[PDB]
DNA sequence: CCCGGTGCCGAGGCCGCTCAATTGGTCGTAGACAGCTCTAGCACCGCTTAAACGCACGTACGCGCTGTCCCCCGCGTTTTAACCGCCAAGGGGATTACTCCCTAGTCTCCAGGCACGTGTCACATATATACATCCTG
DNA sequence: CAGGATGTATATATGTGACACGTGCCTGGAGACTAGGGAGTAATCCCCTTGGCGGTTAAAACGCGGGGGACAGCGCGTACGTGCGTTTAAGCGGTGCTAGAGCTGTCTACGACCAATTGAGCGGCCTCGGCACCGGG
C-alpha cells in the first residue's frame, strides 16, 4: 500500500483539548483534514506573493503573520496573530 | 529529544508544516519561525472550529462531531462564514429557516 | 376523507429536508447522466464510485444554492411562488450568466 | 442516449424543499435541468482534462476536486 | 434535566388469560367458518360479462 | 422635459463617455478618511488614488447595473433600497 | 478625516447610475449607494494598508491598491507598470 | 416528536516498523542598518466658475385594490427502477531497469531600456449649421 | 398633424500633448559549450474495485379537484424630475518646504545543505459502544 497521509492525530488531540469527551467521526475527521489543507495552502500561497511583491527569497514569521491578516475576518485575525506571536515568542525561548 | 511542537507548545506538527512548506514550491528559503506561526494559525483555527462542532453535536444529545453539525457551527459562526464562504461541507445540510412571507399567519 | 390546504404540506417537507443530510438527486440516474456527459468529453472513461458521488454532492449544493436565491428573487416580487425568471435573475446577480 | 430526464420533477421538488421554496412553477424543471447539466458539463470537462493529463483510465475524485476548485466551488469530504 | 418517561399497566393474570383466551378461541372458530363458509358461497369460481 | 426624456438622454451620454464620474478632490479625503482608521500619517500616490476611484467607480456601475434589473423584475423604473440589497445579498457581501 | 462619504454627492451618484443603465432613482438610493462604497473602500484600503505596513513604507503605492484589488477579485490594470 | 430496547459496524485504541524529523556542523548570501538625496507629497493662497444646493410645480410612476382565470398543490392509486448482494477481470498501483532531459558553471555575445534631444503627429476644444427629436397645440 | 424649442450630430480646424525616432551606454540578459545528475518512461505483474447478473419493495408518475396565487386593469397620491436662482467650494497652477522611498555600502546571523541517529506517525487489526432502526405514547 502507500502511505496516504493526514494531521488526524493532531486534530483529535486538539478535539480532545477543547471537549474531552466530544469524539468525532471518519467522515468528519476527513472534512478536517481537508480544511486544514485547503487554509494552508491559502496561507502559504499569500505568504509566497507577499514574499514575491517584497522581492524577499524567503517567507517568514512576519509573511505569514500578514497573510494571516489578509485573509482572517477581524476578531478571527486579531486571535490567530496573537497565537502565532505566542508561539513563535515561546519557541525562540528554547 | 524534543519535537518543535511541543517546544513551542503547540500540538499540530510543526515539522511536518515546515516540510511541507520547503517542498511546496513556497518559497526557496523557509524561515525558523514561519512553520512554527503557520502551525500554531492552523491549531487556533482547528481548535474554533472543533469546539463549535463539538458543542453543537452535543447540543443535539449527540456525543459525535458530525459533518451536519460541522455545518450548523461553520455556517452559524460570522467569522468562519465569512472564512469559508465558498466552500460546501459534504452532507452538512442547510441552515433550518422559513421566509416570514411563506410562512402562514 | 381530509386534505391539508395547500401551504401546510409544503412546509412541512422544508422542515423536513432543510434538517435531513442525505442526497436527494436518485443516485443510479446521476450516474447515468454523469456517463452521458463524460462521453461527449472522452470515449470510453471509467469513473470512481467516489468520483460520481462527489459530483452529486456539489450539483446539489450548487442547486440548493441556486434554488435560495431563486426563493429571495421571487420573493423580492412579492411573490410567494418561484419562476424561470427568478433563477435567471439570480444567476444574473450571481454573474454565471 | 439523452438521460438528462433521470433528475426528476420529485427530485428537483426535494431539492427546492431544501432551498427553501414552498411552490414551484410549471417551466422551474426544464430550467433547473439546463443550469445542473451546464454545471456537470464544465465541471466533468474539467475532471477529464485533469485526467488526461494525468494518463488515468479511471477519473478520480481528486480530480473531480480539482475541477471543482477551479471553477471555485471548493468541496470538502473527499480528501480535498 | 426536566422531563421524564412513565409507564403503567402490569396487570396478567395466568388463570383468568387462560380462560380468556380459551374465550377468545370461539372467535377464531367463528371466523374461520365464517371465511370458509363465505368463499365456498359467494366465489364459486367464475366469470361475468363484458360492459360494451 | 417629460420627465425621463432627460434621463435616458443622460443614460446614454454616460454610458459613452469613460471620465471619472467622482470628483477627484471630494474622493481623495474620502480615501484619507477610511485610512486614518488605519494609519496616522498616512502617504498616497496619486495613482494610488486614482487606481482607488477606478475600482470603486466599476464596482458602483456594476451595482447599479444589477440593481436596474433587480428594479425590472418588480415591474418597477425606480430603483429602491431593497433592490440594491438583494444584489449585494445574492452577491455574498452581507449575506 | 470625517464624514467625507458625504464627498458623494447626488448628482455623483446619479452619474453613476445613469452609467449603470438606470432611469429613475429613489431618495434613499443615495444613501445605501455611500454605505456600499465606504464598505468597500473599507476593505480595499485595509488590504492596502497591510500591504504596505507589512513592507515597512510610509507611503500606500498603486502596487499595493492592484493587489488588494486582486485579493477582492477586482483585477485591475492600468496601474501595474 | 419523544422514549425504551436491541444491535452492529464503524470509531478509537493498541502493535509495530520506518521514514521523516531532529541533532550536529559548514558557507554564504540576503538582509539589517546607517548614510545621502532628491522627488513628490504636503500646505497655502488667489482668480475663475462650474457644479452643487435650495425651492417651486406638476406629471407620471409607485402602490394599493379588485377581479378573473388557471396553474400549481394535496391525495389516491398505478408502474418503473433504484437499491442491496455475488462473480469475473480490467484496470490502478508496486517493483525493477535504464536514458533523454535538465542542472550547474563559465565565458562570449546580441539586445533591449533609458537619458536626451529632435520632428512629427493625434484629437481635445472650439465653432457652426444640419438633424433629429421633442412636446404643447 | 404640426412647429417653436431643445438637444444631438456631423465636419472642419489647429496647435500643444504624445507617440515616434535617432545616438550612444551598458549591464543585465541570452545563448553556446562541457560536464554531471536524476527522475520518470517502459515493461511486467499481483490485487482490489469496477461493471455485470436477478429480486424487493419504495419512490416516481399519472390523474383529479378545487383553491389560492399570478397577472391584468384601474385609480389615488405623492415624490421624483426639471427648471431657475443663489451659493459654494472644485479645478488651476504658482510657490514654498521637507519627509521618506530609494539607491547604496558594509558587515553578519540565518537557513539551505549534507550526514547520521531516533522516535512520531501511520498501516493494520480487533474489541466495543454510540448511535441507526424501530414500534408504542
Amino acid at each position: 500500500r502507500s502511505r496516504k497521509e493526514s494531521y488526524s492525530v493532531y486534530v483529535y488531540k486538539v478535539l480532545k483539548q477543547v471537549h474531552p469527551d466530544t469524539g468525532i467521526s471518519s467522515k468528519a475527521m476527513g472534512i478536517m483534514n481537508s480544511f486544514v489543507n485547503d487554509i494552508f495552502e491559502r496561507i502559504a500561497g499569500e505568504a509566497s506573493r507577499l514574499a514575491h511583491y517584497n522581492k524577499r527569497s524567503t517567507i517568514t514569521s512576519r509573511e505569514i503573520q500578514t497573510a494571516v491578516r489578509l485573509l482572517l475576518p477581524g476578531e478571527l485575525a486579531k486571535h490567530a496573530v496573537s497565537e502565532g506571536t505566542k508561539a513563535v515568542t515561546k519557541y525562540t525561548s528554547s | 529529544a524534543k519535537s518543535r511542537s511541543s517546544r513551542a507548545g503547540l500540538q499540530f506538527p510543526v515539522g511536518r508544516v515546515h516540510r511541507l512548506l520547503r517542498k511546496g514550491n513556497y518559497a526557496e528559503r523557509v524561515g525558523a519561525g514561519a512553520p512554527v506561526y503557520l502551525a500554531a494559525v492552523l491549531e487556533y483555527l482547528t481548535a474554533e472550529i472543533l469546539e463549535l462542532a463539538g458543542n453543537a453535536a452535543r447540543d443535539n444529545k449527540k456525543t459525535r462531531i458530525i459533518p451536519r453539525h460541522l455545518q450548523l457551527a461553520i455556517r452559524n459562526d460570522e467569522e468562519l462564514n465569512k472564512l469559508l464562504g465558498r466552500v460546501t461541507i459534504a452532507q452538512g445540510g442547510v441552515l433550518p429557516n422559513i421566509q416570514a412571507v411563506l410562512l402562514p399567519k | 376523507p381530509h386534505r391539508y390546504r395547500p401551504g401546510t404540506v409544503a412546509l412541512r417537507e422544508i422542515r423536513r429536508y432543510q434538517k435531513s443530510t442525505e442526497l436527494l438527486i436518485r443516485k443510479l440516474p446521476f450516474q447515468r447522466l454523469v456517463r452521458e456527459i463524460a462521453q461527449d468529453f472522452k470515449t470510453d472513461l471509467r469513473f470512481q464510485s467516489s468520483a460520481v458521488m462527489a459530483l452529486q454532492e456539489a450539483c446539489e449544493a450548487y442547486l440548493v444554492g441556486l434554488f435560495e436565491d431563486t426563493n429571495l428573487c421571487a420573493i423580492h416580487a412579492k411573490r410567494v411562488t418561484i419562476m424561470p425568471k427568478d433563477i435567471q435573475l439570480a444567476r444574473r446577480i450571481r454573474g454565471e450568466r | 442516449r439523452d438521460n438528462i430526464q433521470g433528475i426528476t420533477k420529485p427530485a428537483i421538488r426535494r431539492l427546492a424543499r431544501r432551498g427553501g421554496v414552498k411552490r414551484i412553477s410549471g417551466l422551474i424543471y426544464e430550467e433547473t435541468r439546463g443550469v445542473l447539466k451546464v454545471f456537470l458539463e464544465n465541471v466533468i470537462r474539467d475532471a477529464v482534462t485533469y485526467t488526461e493529463h494525468a494518463k488515468r483510465k479511471t477519473v478520480t475524485a481528486m480530480d473531480v476536486v480539482y475541477a471543482l476548485k477551479r471553477q471555485g466551488r471548493t468541496l470538502y469530504g473527499f480528501g480535498g | 434535566r426536566r422531563k421524564g418517561p412513565h409507564c403503567e399497566r402490569p396487570l396478567t393474570q395466568e388463570e383468568l388469560l387462560r380462560e380468556a383466551k380459551i374465550t377468545e378461541e370461539l372467535n377464531l372458530r367463528s371466523l374461520e367458518t365464517y371465511e370458509r363458509l363465505e368463499a365456498d358461497k359467494k366465489k364459486q369460481v367464475h366469470k361475468k360479462r363484458k360492459c360494451p
